[PDB]
RNA sequence: AUUUAGUUGGGCACUCUAGCGAGACUGCCGGUGACAAACCGGAGGAAGGUGGGGAUGACGUCAAAUCAUCAUGCCCCUUAUGACCUGGGCUACACACGUGCUACAAUGGGAAGUACAACGAGUCGCUAGACCGCGAGGUCAUGCAAAUCUCUUAAAGCUUCUCUCAGUUCGGAUUGCAGGCUGCAACUCGCCUGCAUGAAGCCGGAAUCGCUAGUAAUCGCGGAUCAGCACGCCGCGGUGAA
């Protein structure tokens, strides 16, 4: 899970390890639904991709416990 | 049913009381099979009969087939399916069997908030003319020979 | 007295009649045979339906029966050896060996 | 030594009864009247053959029976006293077979159906 | 209020006063009531006030609060407001596996 | 769309959990029995060529 | 005899398993009935008038349904409709209906002890004993190709106090926390334990259906597809009405 092992893809996570102590970029497109976040992720902006249209979120500090697919989900309900 | 009549499967007797029609009372309220709690407290309920204006069960059994005894009975025999019936002469069967139901479905009825003196006062009813049971059988009385009116073309 | 083997099938008629036969081969050569042991013959179960779209009530079962055979061999010889390690006929038939 | 042997088939429980001479008791898997059972211990359930036969008796069950509940492995019982009695005595036989007390229940689980739920109960009928 | 923290019961015995209030279950009293060890007798509470004082301490000690409806106030009030589609969820009502609401609105909504 | 999922399924697995088997002469996917590796109405079927070892029909 | 155990002295004694048999077939007798079938009653018998139950559905009746098992003529494409990948989803909820489960209560609970089987499954699959946990469980390590050994000593009863009549020691709905396990991973989209709010329900109106007996009504066990995932299914056993 998290703290038998955090789930992270690695790939990933070398996407976003080369841009460690960089700039805050604006978009990386991925497909973010299964790697979950510890909290030496804080300050990006990685576009989350929902299965048919990506919205990117921005990240702050207090995303400990969870995903990025959580908040573009595959409803268009309306 | 359809092709003639069937038996009747009669009960045998208590090992403790020896008396058939106990068997009976006991086989009515009974859910599940559960002996244990139903039929131990028709036993409390009659030693408390016994404890209170009593002292035999079995003869005290006995009053309660007095006083709530069915001496008639009526079943609906339509010809051209309007309501047709009569005051038919009872089988003590069937006496026993509208009896117990009326002891046991008015058990239901009374619904006490001790699960025996629902029953205790029950039977102190049945077995001493008062309760709506005994009252069942002053209905009965009623409604034989008031449903008359269309039971003399017979 | 150190042989023992196992016959396990199917059916039971040709189970103990091949059993008969080396029991037969057994105590030819020497003697003192133990029982030809019934076992006790465990069961399965299966359950298939009949149709193919609809109609999931029209079952139709199948099981399996399966006999099985103990052999013991009380004071034995090497002849009654020599008989059960070149000879396994029937060959239709499965056993299992030991000593 | 003296002891019995009679066995007894109700309700999948095979019922091997050590009867010995004594004054009426039982050692079911060696326990007590009321170590073993409950109140549905029943004198006319139990003690029925001792009222046509060795009256009142009685003598010492041992016994060893499982399968079914208080009231099945029970009816195992009837049974024991049944080959007891057709052990001990040939003339009192005829009074046994007139009283019955000897025809086993034929009776187990009946076979439950597939397409239904249960041997008998059939699915509720929604038709409208 | 009235003699030990908060939603207390008048003459009725110990574990009744731990067990109607808003944040304590049965279990806990249980275990509360195993440290100091006395009896209810039978129902009524007409002991004495060392005693009651002293078990108001000891839930004073626990987490019984008159803001506890203020404390999941502030974690709904993160949980609604990062984005977020379990803060959406939760005032709907339904867990992390999906609960399928073909028929599950008669729990909140009363849909009839 | 059929004869990709035959040659599909003989593949080793991308992982673990996808180890799921079907019918060798036919492609259901559902009811497949696994001490069987043959579907649901083909070992009926088959049962009445008279071919399958063992099996017979039920009743008792 | 020994025993913590039936260890091994003891053989299959009782039991049990499976092999051949005997067996319930109007088989015999009395009466009714033309002396005809048949019926009513016996004797023996465990089973009496085909013992209980299964396998086995004629001609056909209904353009019933199956090209989504497969074969399959006819019309269509073959740089795409054929094929390969990542995310989704078939699990969403403004409402109606069929089915299954739980209480709606003083016949229900809690503490205590005490019981009783059958069908099976089983060698990368079931876990002996012990340790540590409120717990999901983890740890050392044994057996088990099966009549040996693991699930696997089943539940309602039985005897005490209890909530002693309330949304309540009836009941548990949704929610925060501790977690546990499968998996490459449990927001979408697995299951479970424990701690904490204690929801609704306070016996159901037309219209319904199951069923003529170890059966209705009710309580437990196992198995399938399956790494994980049963109020469903398929069986098995326990109590047992009118
Ligand atoms: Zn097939």
């Amino acid at each position: 899970s998290l703290k038998k092992g955090p789930f992270v893809d690695d790939h990933l996570m070398k996407k976003v390890e080369a841009q460690q102590g960089a700039e805050k970029k604006k978009v990386i497109k991925t497909w973010s639904r299964r790697s979950t976040i510890f909290p030496s992720f804080v300050g990006f902006t990685i576009a989350v991709y929902d299965g048919r249209k990506h919205v990117p979120v921005y990240i702050q500090e207090d995303m400990v416990g969870h995903k990025l697919g959580e908040f573009a989900p595959t409803r268009t309900y309306r | 049913p359809r092709k003639g009549p069937v038996a009747k499967r009669d009960v045998l007797p208590d090992p403790i009381y020896n008396s058939k029609l106990v068997t009976r009372l006991i086989n009515r309220v009974m859910v599940d099979g559960k002996r244990g709690i139903a039929a131990n407290i028709i036993y409390n309920s009659f030693d408390i009969i016994k404890e209170s204006t009593g002292n035999d069960p079995l003869e005290v059994f006995e009053q309660a087939m007095k006083n709530v005894m069915p001496v008639l009975e009526v079943k609906a025999r339509r010809v051209g399916g309007s309501n047709y019936q009569v005051p038919v002469e009872v089988r003590p069967e069937r006496r026993t069997t509208l009896g117990l139901r009326w002891v046991v479905n008015y058990a239901r009825l009374r619904g006490e908030h001790t699960m025996e003196e629902r029953l205790a006062k029950e039977i102190m009813d049945a077995a001493n003319n008062t309760g709506a049971s005994v009252k069942k059988r002053e209905d009965t009385h009623k409604m034989a020979d008031a449903n008359r009116a269309f039971a003399h073309y017979r | 007295q150190k042989i023992r083997i196992r016959l396990k099938a199917y059916e039971h008629r040709i189970l103990d009649q091949s059993a008969d036969k080396i029991v037969e081969t057994a105590k030819r050569t020497g003697a003192d045979v133990s029982g030809p042991i019934p076992l006790p013959t465990e069961r399965s179960l299966y359950t298939v339906i009949r149709a193919t779209h609809k109609y999931k009530d029209s079952r139709e079962q199948f099981e399996m029966r399966t006999h099985k055979r103990l052999i013991d061999i009380v004071n034995p010889t090497p002849k009654t050896v020599d008989a059960l390690m070149k000879l396994d006929l029937p060959s239709g038939v499965n056993i299992e060996i030991k000593l | 030594q003296v002891q019995y042997s009679g066995t007894g088939r109700r309700k999948n429980a095979v019922a091997r009864v050590r009867l010995v001479p004594g004054t009426g008791k039982i050692t079911v898997n060696k326990k007590d009247v009321e170590e073993y059972i409950p109140h549905a211990d029943l004198r006319e359930v139990i003690n029925q053959p001792f009222g046509v036969t060795e009256t009142k008796g009685a003598y010492d069950v041992i016994v060893n029976v499982n399968g079914g509940g208080y009231a099945g492995q029970s009816g195992a019982i009837r049974h024991g006293i049944a080959r007891a009695l057709l052990q001990v005595d040939p003339d009192f036989r005829s009074a046994l077979k007139r009283a019955g007390l000897l025809t086993r229940d034929a009776r187990m689980v009946e076979r439950k159906k597939p397409g239904l739920k249960k041997a008998r109960k059939a699915s509720q009928f929604s038709k409208r | 209020a009235r003699i030990a923290g908060v939603d207390i019961p008048r003459d009725k015995r110990v574990v009744v006063s731990l067990t109607y209030i808003y944040g304590i279950g049965n279990t806990t009293a249980k275990k509360v009531l195993a440290n100091v060890g006395v009896s209810e007798d039978v129902r009524v509470r007409d002991l004495t006030n060392e005693q009651t004082d002293a078990i108001r301490a000891e839930i004073d000690k626990l987490k019984v609060e008159g803001d506890l409806r203020r404390e999941v106030n502030l974690n709904i009030k993160r949980l609604m407001e990062i984005g977020s589609y379990r803060g959406i969820r939760h005032r709907r009502g339904l867990p992390t596996r999906g609960q399928n609401t073909k028929n599950n609105a008669r729990t909140r909504k009363g849909p009839t | 769309a059929k004869k990709s999922m035959i040659a599909k399924n003989k593949r080793p697995a991308k992982h673990s959990t996808q180890a799921y088997t079907r019918c060798e002469r036919c492609g259901r996917p559902h009811s497949v029995y696994r001490k069987f590796h043959l579907c649901r109405i083909c070992f009926r079927e088959l049962a009445y060529k008279g071919q399958i070892p063992g099996v017979k029909k039920a009743s008792w």
